RNA sequence: GAGAGUUUGAUCCUGGCUCAGGACGAACGCUGGCGGCGUGCCUAAUACAUGCAAGUCGAACGAACGGAUGUUAGUGGCGGACGGGUGAGUAACACGUGGGCAACCUGCCUGUAAGUUGGGGAUAACUCCGGGAAACCGGGGCUAAUACCGAAUGAUAAAGUGUGGCGCAUGCCACGCUUUUGAAAGAUGGUUUCGGCUAUCGCUUACAGAUGGGCCCGCGGUGCAUUAGCUAGUUGGUAGGGUAAUGGCCUACCAAGGCAACGAUGCAUAGCCGACCUGAGAGGGUGAUCGGCCACACUGGGACUGAGACACGGCCCAGACUCCUACGGGAGGCAGCAGUAGGGAAUCUUCCGCAAUGGACGAAAGUCUGACGGAGCAACGCCGCGUGUAUGAAGAAGGUUUUCGGAUCGUAAAGUACUGUUGUUAGAGAAGAACAAGGAUAAGAGUAACUGCUUGUCCCUUGACGGUAUCUAACCAGAAAGCCACGGCUAACUACGUGCCAGCAGCCGCGGUAAUACGUAGGUGGCAAGCGUUGUCCGGAUUUAUUGGGCGUAAAGCGCGCGCAGGCGGUCUUUUAAGUCUGAUGUGAAAGCCCCCGGCUUAACCGGGGAGGGUCAUUGGAAACUGGAA
């Protein structure tokens, strides 16, 4: 462009989207108005639990839970690891992370933080999946 | 209040208010006597200037008015 | 003495009473893309007698405030 | 008032002090008007550095010291000096 | 100034997505030994259970208590406006930087020059009365002052003026005459003769200064035009009043301006900066902690007091919300330190002391200070130290694996020798502390001289932390290692089990009976008292390209013109100095980055010194180029 063009309008960079929009919103009951606050993790209440058929190429059933977070946003969270404790009205803690197999999931459930009891029988990567040392 | 000294300063301040308000009102009734008499262009105004200036400078010494205000008021009155 | 600010410019209007408005017109550097930009800034000059006129080159200098907007004064009339 | 005093600096259980000019009102480590020396009590001779001409000046303007700053000045020979300048 | 992977059968380009680094006030998962330095409600400026955060002076005053000192509930003075908190609001002289005030204030501090003369009237406290559980309220009477109110003498305060020297229009500085105003207070202490005199702490007037504030101004720093008109005391003027002071600050009268595409008005957002993180740098993001400034103290408004407020822990009133009651009526505002609830992914002890530094009061002793020193908790971070050291084999038992010969865990162990950073036990035990006050004295100015004041030197003195650090010995390898990954990107491979199931995954992608990609075991790699994941910021990303990109076919030339505004503009001479360039002065705080020294057992950390940083301003110069002019 010409310099006069660049002065009449300077540049404008790209509008960045977050991987994790719902972690980046807080709530106050008083105002009843969402408040932008960068957050790593949120807790919620499992509305629904179920299985998913993932994309091509894959075919295994994937465990998800539809959660209502603390801030009121309804979110689908993958339940990683072998087996789980969860059911309806179960409280859950939620971190970000995208299940590439599965279309509508963008977040994971931290395993071992709350009523998400740790995985059974696991020995390796225990800090993930939330088993104590035996 | 709730501190021992706050109630004391409320007392002190109401007292000082009563006093300094009386003194201001007297000053200003003086100044109005002067300006009315000067509007009427009478004989008494030349003593009333003095009465007003006495009370202005006395108010200064009592602290209820600042000296540039007193000076300015003497100036504006003298201008009548 | 300490010294005051002085500027030069051009007159745009005369409708006001005993004053004018002097527009100063300076090139200056755009902060990022480096080009020179015509920066303009008008001030109210205190014209003691409605001397100047529209189209007049003029010099002004600052002083105490004289109205809501004025802070300057006519110093010379450099060129009609 | 305007005072000549100590500004606490350094770290915990190892203090150091700047010798400072300041109002009574301002904070202990807040702003100042001019700093004119330093102090350290840890060492066997306490280590003082003072400019002494600005210090005489601030005293002539009426900046009074603290107790310990006064006695630092006196053990540096500055309070005798200031009395000597008050002699005339 | 490093790049790598991913589109294709393959290639080149384009283009996106991700990754290798660095940083967090972080959270979470697994685990967890210590020391030093730091940091710790970012969310609900949501609500407050409780406790303590602003008191002091008996050398201002009167009463009461008391066997002369001392104490007090009151009147009075000073301080409560500092210190401390938070970032709600705020897009503006709020902030930064640089100036201006001939248009302005300033208690306490210093110094200079004068002066504290005489009187008066009350009022609390107190005592009674009535009310009220009682506090506490009224009504009567008594009373002191450094509380109040008069006067005389004194204005560099006004008014009338005249002279000198000047500035930047409004005007300033100095001098002198006339007229009119404006003050006060004592307390302690000594001496003297008894009148007197007199030091200090105070008081009053003026002047200077310093310090602290106030007003104005140039410029600078945010997105939106799916917001273009806005304003009506709004703009200027003549008069008037008002403020510490200029000014539509306000009022009356006159004219109808003024601002604005150089983005006004409006909406949403936000405290601003020093600086912090990143980056080759330009720049990008942030405005935790530290310092400065601003704003606000449940919300709104208003004043009084005072040098200073329109006041965090003051007042009044309205509103919300809450508490106690004897049910008549009262009281209150944690964004002070701790703490509690709630919210939240999430953030501390209802701790000690004023020994220190600093502030308020006081003549001072001293008192007060949740400022501040410290200690406590949290692996939250940075640094440091360990959790043994040596020697010890063709190589134990065992595990894994086996091409069943072996290979590996592995000098690891065992065994032998040694050490005690740490741990434990017993002993010692610094700094930080200066002083102040008081007692002695030596010299001064000032005194009739003493008292006193100022200064010199001695003596004396008081530590929360804390019997903490530190140091000595003795005893023990003893009690002190876990997390992640191992297909490529990228360091590090085998066995079993499973069989597009269970499950993995930052991108590409693995798993359908022979899986280095899932789970487990062994072994390995990377780190290590932390490791990893998630969230956010920069870079890499030349992917908003000023430095530093592009539009034939990839995204991208309005379908084309007429043209206001703006941007840009042929050759030469003179003139200037708007822009440019340049010498000087001043400033851009400290802390932080950077460099050089020093100190903590090094480090982190801390100190000293220097440097840097501005489209900074004034002043003085050049005319080559842009701009203005002929
Ligand atoms: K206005
Ligand atoms: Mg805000
Ligand atoms: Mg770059
Ligand atoms: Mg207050
Ligand atoms: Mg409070
Ligand atoms: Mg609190
Ligand atoms: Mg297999
Ligand atoms: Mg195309
Ligand atoms: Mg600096």
């Amino acid at each position: 462009p010409t310099i006069n063009q660049l002065v009449r309008k300077p540049r404008q960079s790209k509008i960045k989207k977050s991987t994790s929009p719902a972690l980046n919103k807080g709530l106050n009951s008083f105002k009843r108005e969402l408040t932008d606050v960068n957050s790593p993790q949120k807790r919620g209440v499992c509305t629904r639990v179920g299985t998913m058929t993932p994309k091509k190429p894959n075919s295994a059933l994937r465990k998800y839970a539809r959660v209502r977070l603390s801030n009121g946003i309804e979110v689908t969270a993958y339940i990683p690891g072998i087996g789980h404790n969860l059911q309806e009205h179960s409280v859950v803690l939620i971190r970000g992370g995208r299940v590439k197999d599965l279309p509508g999931v963008r977040y994971h459930i931290v395993r071992g933080a709350l009523d998400t009891a740790g995985v059974e029988n696991r020995g390796q990567s225990r800090s993930k999946y939330g088993t104590k040392k035996p | 209040p709730n501190i021992k000294s706050a109630i004391k300063r409320v007392k002190t301040a109401e007292t000082r208010n009563s006093r300094n308000a009386s003194q201001r009102s007297a000053m200003r009734t003086a100044i109005k006597k002067f300006d009315e008499a000067a509007a009427n262009n009478a004989d008494n105004a030349k003593d009333l200037y003095v009465e007003a200036s006495k009370k202005l400078d006395s108010a200064v010494s009592k602290g209820l008015i600042h000296k540039n205000n007193a000076a300015r008021n003497k100036s504006r009155l003298a201008a009548k | 003495r300490n010294q005051r600010k002085v500027y030069t410019g051009r007159v745009v209007s005369d409708k006001m009473d005993k004053t004018i408005t002097v527009v100063v017109e300076t090139y200056k550097k755009h902060g990022l893309y480096g080009k020179r930009v015509k920066y303009s800034k008008k001030f109210k000059a205190h014209d003691e007698n409605n001397i100047a006129k529209t189209g007049d080159v003029v010099r002004i200098s600052e002083t105490r405030p004289l109205s809501a907007t004025k802070h300057f004064r006519l110093l010379e009339v450099v060129e009609e | 008032a305007v005072k000549i005093r100590l500004k606490r600096i350094g770290s915990k259980k190892k203090p150091f002090y700047r010798i400072v000019v300041a109002d009574s009102r301002f904070p202990r480590d807040g702003r100042s008007i001019e700093t004119i020396g330093t102090y350290n009590p840890l060492l066997d001779p306490v280590e003082v550095k003072i400019d002494e001409e600005a210090t005489l000046k601030w005293m002539h303007n009426g900046a009074k010291p603290s107790d310990t700053v006064r006695n630092l000045l006196s053990r540096e020979g500055i309070m005798e000096k200031f009395h000597n300048q008050k002699l005339g």
